[PDB]
RNA sequence: GGUAUG
RNA sequence: ACUGACGCUCAGGUGCGAAAGCGUGGGGAGCAAACAGGAUUAGAUACCCUGGUAGUCCACGCCGUAAACGAUGUCGACUUGGAGGUUGUGCCGGCGUGGCUUCCGGAGCUAACGCGUUAAGUCGACCGCCUGGGGAGUACGGCCGCAAGGUUAAAACUCAA
């Protein structure tokens, strides 16, 4: 029943405290993203430089959830 | 007998020791500045400066983010030190730029 | 003699 | 022997108050913040080594704070014991009888640890103080201080300890 998320591709620019990340998207907007729960529990480390899939919301296009690291 | 003063005349010119400063890829600005102030102090005393950059884990897979830091230090210590060595590759998990006083 | 970091 | 309740407590007040510190002037062996150098180290603004100034000492004046602690307000009464110490004293080494004090422990008390006639027991008098953590003994104001600062003393906010 949930509304659909925009999955966009992006690059981690900086690691912030507590698994927060600046991520430049393909479109060029820099979102503040946070790690997914699945990734946190499965210990998928994210770094500066990494390629990431970011789930976004239309409600706030400055924020996103990192869902995949390539 | 007069070796005392000969020994002093030898020691009154200092042996250049190599001070090591170690950076990481994600060393933040303020912490960088502390380390740079260290290097400035070392080179103005006439010591060589083995600047190292240690990669950890998968930071290996983004070498150029490290290389940026060493390049930054070289540029900041340009009117003071001369590059006696720049790292081409990651040897082990490190990249060692020796600077030296002008 | 400082037992930096699995 | 005498006085005859003259007592206890005490907001405000007044004084005293380690060390560091401050002012003026002395003094300066040893020690030693700062500092200089030598090392150690990834770095080592340290610990270690060689030095070393203020200071530590004296006088006078200031400051007024400390884990200034028994982390335990002052005064009075009452309530089993044991072992010591110390300082009086009476009586014939012993047998008492006062003051201060260390340790153990009974009842009781206590969340427990423990306290336990020097109570944290049982009571009474008066005073001081507390009211979730952080923010904060901070800000503002007042008072005090040459200054360093001290004293009185919040709130927003945030946390679910
Ligand atoms: C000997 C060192 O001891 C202390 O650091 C210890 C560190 O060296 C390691 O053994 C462990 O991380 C310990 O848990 C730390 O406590 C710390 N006080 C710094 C000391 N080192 C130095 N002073 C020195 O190397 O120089
Ligand atoms: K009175
Ligand atoms: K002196
Ligand atoms: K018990
Ligand atoms: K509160
Ligand atoms: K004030
Ligand atoms: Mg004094
Ligand atoms: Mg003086
Ligand atoms: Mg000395
Ligand atoms: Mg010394
Ligand atoms: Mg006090
Ligand atoms: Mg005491
Ligand atoms: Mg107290
Ligand atoms: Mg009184
Ligand atoms: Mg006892
Ligand atoms: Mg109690
Ligand atoms: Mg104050």
């Amino acid at each position: 029943a949930k509304e659909d998320n925009i999955e966009m591709q992006g690059t981690v620019l900086e690691t912030l405290p507590n698994t927060m990340f600046r991520v430049e998207l393909e479109n060029g907007h820099v979102v503040t993203a946070h790690i997914s729960g699945k990734m946190r529990k499965n210990y998928i480390r994210i770094l500066t430089g990494d390629k990431v899939t970011v789930e976004l919301t239309p409600y706030d296009l400055s924020k996103g959830r990192i869902v995949f690291r390539s | 007998e007069k070796s005392k003063s000969s020994k002093e005349q030898k020691k009154k010119q200092k042996v250049i020791q190599v001070k090591e400063i170690k950076f990481r890829p994600g060393t933040d600005e303020g912490d960088y500045q502390v380390k740079l102030r260290s290097l400035i102090r070392f080179l103005e005393e006439g010591d060589k400066a083995k600047i190292t950059l240690r990669f950890r884990g998968r930071e290996m897979a983004h070498q150029q983010i490290g290389m940026e830091v060493l390049n930054r230090v070289k540029d900041d210590l340009q009117e003071l030190a001369v590059v006696e060595s720049f790292p081409t590759k990651i040897e082990g998990r490190q990249m060692i730029m020796v600077l030296a006083p002008k």
